[PDB]
């Protein structure tokens, strides 16, 4: 179920966690879906670097990032728009890299509505 | 040149990781990072003995075979078995003074009339990629299938189809992440499928993108490039940061 208020240029972060996997050995990815499109890539995170990715409108926006100490991966969203208002997902997977060309990954995180005014 | 030894006896995810990661390391010696992704060295005064990576793929058969890449453009120009070597057509005699110095040893030396490319290897197999399974298991038999090529033992139809199968599992996962990413996951969950249409259509991409990518203002292409999700749905790239998870090397444009 979606879990589901900001204001324009207003905070959020999201939180990646599930008690089964070691995210650590994870490669790990955000989207997001508005109304009516379809699953947009925002962000990954590789689990053999620390290499971070990024979509180029959230580009020194968004900040993705491994707390190892409580084995959770993390988007801190600033200078949110109401372009940014969408379900966002996070998605974890040992052997892909998230990204925009596939859907297919061990473990979807629940969605999360974000709503910028 | 430098060899990379595979064996599909007991192949893992992490073994199979390490023999792309090692072919990735040894195609890039000489590549230079635009946006950041690799782009292989373009032929102009590449040295002879730098042109080309070997790769040495054995099986639990205990039948080997080593294959040539060009360094240029992570594809296979062609491959030894014992005593004999064969190669594709080259494109230019520049080429053909390349592949001269490959495999010097062997008595037996064979140039195809024709090329590598998938076109021509899917007419001679009589099947598309779309229809040609990829896996561990695909690959052993397709080790054997080469070795046994100047034995008498293999015929064209097998032989084209082996190549297309080392092609995409080395070349095209070499140069995508999301290849290799879909290869682990075949050998992960001990399973053959062959690709999908969205393998497929970027496999057909390599150089449109390349010539996108490095033609770009900062990242934005001048003209976007359809490409395919893996669930059929198509969609549109306008800007590097997409790729940059889904693509490992690009082909010299400048
Ligand atoms: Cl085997
Ligand atoms: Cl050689
Ligand atoms: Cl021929
Ligand atoms: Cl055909
Ligand atoms: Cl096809």
């Amino acid at each position: 179920l979606v879990e589901t208020l900001v204001q324009p240029g207003g905070s959020l972060r999201l939180s990646c966690a599930a008690s089964g996997l070691t995210l650590d050995y994870y490669n790990i990815g955000w989207f997001r879906q508005a109304p009516g499109k379809e699953r947009e890539w925002v962000s990954s995170i590789s689990s053999s670097d620390g290499r971070k990715y990024y979509v180029n409108s959230v580009k020194g926006r968004f900040t993705i990032s491994r707390d190892n100490a409580k084995n959770t991966v993390y988007l801190q969203m600033n200078s949110l728009k109401p372009e940014d208002t969408a379900v966002y997902y996070c998605a974890a997977d040992r052997d892909r890299l998230p990204s925009a060309i596939t859907y297919e990954y061990n473990y979807w995180g629940q969605g999360t509505q974000v709503t910028v005014s | 040149y430098p060899i990379i030894n595979f064996t599909t006896a007991g192949a893992t995810v992490q073994s199979y990781t390490n023999f792309i990661r090692a072919v990735r390391g040894r195609l890039t010696t000489g590549a230079d990072v635009r946006h950041e992704i690799p782009v292989l060295p373009n032929r102009v005064g590449l040295p002879i003995n730098q042109r080309f990576i070997l790769v040495e793929l054995s099986n639990h058969a205990e039948l080997s075979v080593t294959l040539a890449l060009d360094v240029t453009n992570a594809y296979v120009v062609g491959y030894r078995a014992g005593n004999s070597a064969y190669f594709f057509h080259p494109d230019n005699q520049e080429d053909a003074e390349a592949i001269t110095h490959l495999f010097t040893d062997v008595q037996n030396r064979y140039t195809f009339a024709f090329g590598g490319n998938y076109d021509r290897l899917e007419q001679l197999a009589g099947n598309l990629r779309e229809n040609i399974e990829l896996g561990n298991g695909p690959l052993e038999e397709a080790i054997s299938a080469l070795y046994y090529y100047s034995t008498g033992g293999t015929q064209l139809p097998t032989l084209a189809r082996s190549f297309i199968i080392c092609i995409q599992m080395i070349s095209e996962a070499a140069r995508f992440q999301y290849i290799e990413g879909e290869m682990r996951t075949r050998i992960r969950y001990n399973r053959r499928s062959a690709p999908d249409p969205s393998v497929i259509t970027l496999e057909n991409s390599w150089g449109r993108l390349s010539t996108a990518i490095q033609e770009s203002n900062q990242g934005a292409f001048a003209s976007p490039i359809q490409l395919q999700r893996r669930n059929g749905s198509k969609f549109s790239v306008y800007d590097v940061s997409i790729l940059i998870p889904i693509i490992a090397l690009m082909v010299y444009r400048c």
